[PDB]
């Protein structure tokens, strides 16, 4: 009974900004471990921004390091993907995966996570 | 593939993760009829807190919130009902996939302590403070932390306010008479009596035949009365701290730990961690394991479950 | 005792007191999660000015000061550094007890407004002059009112000079955008990201069950792109200015007020007008109030904070 | 910790002058009222002369007006009372009080104020 479902994404020029949402039902983020990977045609998936249960430690691929940004609503259970400013480089589709339970690490390949999204489409033009 | 270890900590150097305490001993009891499954001190050994086990020593069967009022009740002495929040201050959510919120104590007992207040309205603009002796009944049907709210008693009269900052500091058991109901392998209704408790650590137990749980014990001081009560941990909060800290993977279900005495370096006897987190040897009494304070578990290697343990 | 009274105004007669906008619509929001502790618009019902609020319109979100230099910074656009005075043109104190120079904005968000210089020197002894559009992102580490600085940011490329005289006269905002941060309900950091805001109004709340806020409203311009964003004032500017030359002693916590058609002399709801400056209403649906715009709210009488409203 | 101390006064003549201090800390004057209330052995309080925050409403005494005006340097956090001209009448511990608060109205009566300061003497001899 685990669902994670992404929204926010769209058609945006570079150097625009997006904020990306992850709600989760059967799971709540403040007990698990989450991340953000994309995924570009033609191209390997990669990780974007991970976090763990707490917030205390995360980790942030280097492309996007002083652009991206996370955040979270306990309440609304839900996580945000901050995408403050966007390159050419970052249109792909961005999905949302979540580990079970509460660690210190923070997962970077997408074998090791229990659960992931669809996704949602995000597109730097011009 | 980073190593898995342990801290390198003598047995005084070892804090209860169940209730503030140092360990005094290392204890087995194989007779035990009762299921393992507390909620605090609970972490795998690659590190996943589970239940109700946070990280601080001083958030252990501690509570942070406000006094909503004073409230009619049977019993002796003054009852209040308080909120209780997380404890860094952020609101509870009852939604959490957690069993109730952390530190919550994970047994049934009058838990003796302080409970203090900090006013935050304000003469130097300085706030109002006062504490008293508290008690907090676990088994009662008002103990319903994972609904965000509990009861305590205090023999105080008057002297606590409402809709001001909470805390409690515990420091023992109130009583161990009958009536008292302290058995610290039951666990609270965290959410009152009639509701299922949820997002449990699992139950610990030996599964080789001849071998038992070895926990780390500790004496619980006690408000008056007659009693030699204990506190029984599966791991000290060092080790939790340690484990969470590591994130080592786990390579087996069992690792074999051998707990040495530094001043010989020899073994004096082995152990099976299990990656749930907990203890068992081949001890076939019950009691305390006489074995020098100075000595500690060292990490030997990964095992299989069918290793067989040399007796003690 | 005088007693107390509010002026006889239409909704278009009001103006909103952390914006320089007409009111447009009475508003409510009961979902809200975010604290509401706005700075400006603030004043107790026996006259008090709070948090950053002064009694000027053409004060609230202004900026008086002087160019200091260009400054170099990442983002778009030229970047300059100015100090800002009070608003009359003496220094101002950063020790002084106000979180920053009143009329500083109270909210998180990207400025727009513009940037206008008169020179000190002088061409038939006539200064020279210019002006152009600006920015001023108040969640910038940068933002440091109280300090005595703050940082704008233009199109215009190099016609600012450093020494003159400069006013910020507010517009509206730059951008809804992500990345332009607009929280109606955020404080900027007044001195800057690491410090503590101080000598704030307090937070408001309904307290009573049912009951929520009710906001003057008013939708604030765009520079370029989507949206429609608004900003909630607790009470328009001309209750401030009234309620300060009134200095009506408050004889109750809250004070009912009615809304009053004066077509038919009928009231269509009432509304608790609280001590601290702020209305609640029995409302439990979001969006504006639908009411004629000749409307007003009229002063009925004390009541106790226990008093139950008529649902809307 | 509000504090407000007194200073400026003496012994003078009929017809001669002081200037009283009143200088604050734990409070700014530029965000409060503030007055100056008299006091004599053996006879009642007095109001003298009252501000508010930013020195645009005030009260002064009857009996003082046109003899007693006041000052200001919040840059020093101090509030003066210029006593030109003083009368026999005028003898008394002359301190000072403030009501916290940014407001109009100037109160007359020391109960309503916050915090109040020990004095300073003022005695008019011959």
């Amino acid at each position: 009974q685990v669902q994670l479902q992404e929204s926010g994404g769209g058609l945006v020029q570079a150097g625009g900004s997006l904020r990306l949402s992850c709600a989760a039902s059967g799971l709540t983020f403040s007990t698990n471990g989450m991340g953000w990977f994309r995924q570009a045609p033609g191209k390997e998936r990669e990780f974007v921004f991970g976090v763990n249960w707490n917030g205390g430690n995360s980790y942030v691929a280097d492309s996007v390091k002083g652009r991206f940004t996370i955040s979270r609503d306990n309440a609304k259970n839900t996580v945000y993907l901050q995408m403050n400013s966007l390159k050419l480089e970052d249109t792909a589709v961005y999905y949302c995966a979540a580990k079970m339970g509460r660690r210190l690490a923070v997962s970077r390949t997408l074998e090791e996570y229990d659960f992931r999204g669809q996704g949602t489409q995000v597109t730097v033009s011009s | 593939s980073k190593p898995f270890t342990l801290p390198i900590l003598t047995l005084g150097e070892l804090t209860n993760s169940r209730f503030p305490l140092p360990i005094d001993v290392l204890y087995t009891n194989p007779n035990e009829s009762a299921i393992v499954q507390c909620q605090n001190g609970r972490c795998t050994l690659d590190g996943e807190l589970q239940g109700t086990t946070q990280l601080l020593p001083t958030g252990i069967c501690a509570f942070r919130g406000k006094v909503t009022q004073q409230v009619q009740d049977e019993h002796r002495g003054t009852h209040w009902n308080m909120t209780v929040t997380n404890l860094n201050g952020t609101p509870f959510d009852p939604t959490e996939d957690v069993p109730a919120p952390l530190g919550t104590p994970d047994f049934s007992g009058q838990i003796y302590g302080v409970i203090s207040q900090r006013n935050t309205n304000t003469e130097g603009n300085l706030p109002a403070n006062r504490a008293h002796e508290a008690v907090i009944a676990t088994y009662s049907p008002k103990f319903t932390p994972k609904l965000g709210n509990i009861q305590f008693s205090t023999w105080e009269t008057q002297d606590v306010s409402s809709g001001q900052p909470t805390k409690f500091t515990p420091v023992g058991l109130a009583s161990v008479d009958a009536n008292s109901h302290f058995d610290q392998w039951t666990l609270p209704s965290y959410s009152g009596a009639l509701t299922l408790n949820m997002n449990l650590a699992p139950s610990v137990a030996p599964v080789f035949p001849g071998e038992c749980l070895l926990f780390f014990r500790s004496f619980i001081p006690l408000k008056g009365g007659y009693g030699n009560p204990a506190i029984d941990c599966l791991m000290p909060q060092e080790w939790v701290q340690h484990l969470y800290q590591e994130s080592a993977p786990s390579l087996s279900d069992v690792a074999l730990v051998r707990y040495v005495n530094p001043e010989t370096g020899r073994t004096l006897f082995e152990a099976k961690l299990h990656r749930n987190g907990f203890l068992t040897v081949a001890r076939n009494s019950a009691g305390p394991v006489v074995a020098p304070t100075n000595g500690y578990f060292r990490f030997d290697s990964w095992v299989n479950q069918f290793y067989t343990l040399a007796p003690m």
